[PDB]
């Protein structure tokens, strides 16, 4: 039957402005295998994103890792956009990072 | 513990996609090239102790995939296979051996001792599929020898050649952040752990020596460099976030746990 994807976003290293890092989007638990996943920078699609080979778990649900090398700045906001036959609309999961304390 | 996965998506009678890959324990080691029709070796120790045997392994897999796709196309209507459908197969070994096939992501048939047996839930359509798969007993004997004999020879050439890879110890790094903040008056404390290998890891929020049993450990997620990632979250009231720390235990640290403290701009201090 059909299964909706679980979407989990994470960076390889702690967020540090000006330091190169890796943004990851692990999409798993979905069926069928046709899916479109995009990494977003300030709402704009990031080009030349790599993804691992399609695989599946013991329960036959598929999973994929999308990733790209990136350098965050203070204003930038990153997220993962996934569309699938189980979704009414593309689901967007943000990369949650701290920007330090708010007040100076 | 080597196993091979096989993904075949049948969009219609004249369009398809085929993805194949081999795995040692949890490390991907081989990939099939549909255009080149050859086995690609992800790592130098993926060739094993076999030299050139690979040409037969390729053409054997080439023939058996040619028969599979044409056989599925021929018997699709007889098997009540409705486009678009997907067939997944995983076959492997360990003392153990397995070969299972799924239709539309559900258990359909499995290869037991010397023949394909249907999963009783999959109904008469799986029994008819086993009739086609069990047409030639010599083909099933070849499948039996691949699982019981050919695979242990494959692990012999792979596990010994790449033992330094699976047993390597890579130290984790960790950091702290605020979570999406569930509930008014509460905070979500997030402890990230990335870059560690192998997979077993220990992470807990602490108040001194007292493990905080509210620690919600996420899934261990893969990283493209071969290491792993994990988030462990603790939800606390805004006032009682004092003297909290994240402690990470890992085999690579040799007892030198990583300890991070909810401190500084995280609190935030004055
Ligand atoms: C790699 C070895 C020696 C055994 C693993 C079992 C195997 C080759 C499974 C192939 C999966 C498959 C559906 C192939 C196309 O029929």
């Amino acid at each position: 039957i059909q299964r909706t994807p679980k979407i989990q976003v994470y960076s390889r290293h702690p967020a540090e402005n000006g330091k190169s890092n890796f943004l990851n989007c692990y999409v798993s638990g979905f069926h069928p295998s046709d899916i479109e996943v995009d990494l977003l920078k300030n709402g704009e699609r990031i080009e030349k994103v790599e993804h691992s080979d399609l695989s599946f778990s013991k329960d036959w649900s598929f999973y994929l890792l999308y990733y790209t090398e990136f350098t965050p700045t203070e204003k930038d906001e990153y997220a993962c956009r996934v569309n699938h036959v189980t979704l009414s609309q593309p689901k967007i999961v943000k990369w949650d990072r701290d920007m330090g304390s708010l007040v100076p | 513990s080597f196993h091979v996965i096989w993904i075949a998506s049948f969009y219609n009678h004249s369009w398809k996609q085929n993805l194949v890959s081999g795995w040692l324990s949890d490390l991907q080691t081989h990939t099939w090239d549909s255009n080149s029709s050859t086995i690609v070796f992800l790592w130098p120790w993926s060739r094993g102790n076999f030299s050139n045997e690979w040409k037969e392994l390729e053409t054997l897999f080439r023939i058996r995939t040619i028969r599979s796709f044409e056989g599925i196309r021929r018997y699709a209507h007889e098997l009540q296979f409705e486009y678009p459908f997907e067939i997944q197969v995983t076959g492997g070994c360990e003392s153990g051996s397995f070969l299972q096939l799924a239709y539309q992501g559900s258990d359909f048939v499995s290869f037991q001792n010397n023949s394909w047996l249907p999963y009783p839930v999959a109904g008469n359509m799986a029994k008819h599929f086993c009739k086609v798969l069990n047409q030639n007993q010599h083909e099933n004997d070849i499948t039996h020898n691949l699982l019981s004999d050919t695979c242990p020879r494959f692990i012999l050439g792979l596990l010994d050649a790449g033992k330094a890879h699976l047993q390597r110890q890579v130290k984790p790094e960790a950091w702290l952040s605020h979570g999406p903040s569930p509930g008014p008056g509460h905070l979500q404390l997030v402890c990230h752990v990335s870059g560690f290998y192998p997979k077993p890891v220990w992470v807990m929020w602490m108040r001194g020596e007292q493990e905080q049993q509210g620690t919600q450990r996420g899934d261990i997620l893969p990283s493209a460099d071969g290491t792993w990632y994990l988030r462990a979250t603790l939800e606390v009231a805004a006032g009682e976030a004092a003297d909290l720390s994240c402690r990470v235990k890992h085999s690579s640290l040799e007892g030198q746990d990583i300890v991070l403290y909810w401190e500084g701009s995280l609190v935030p201090r004055g």
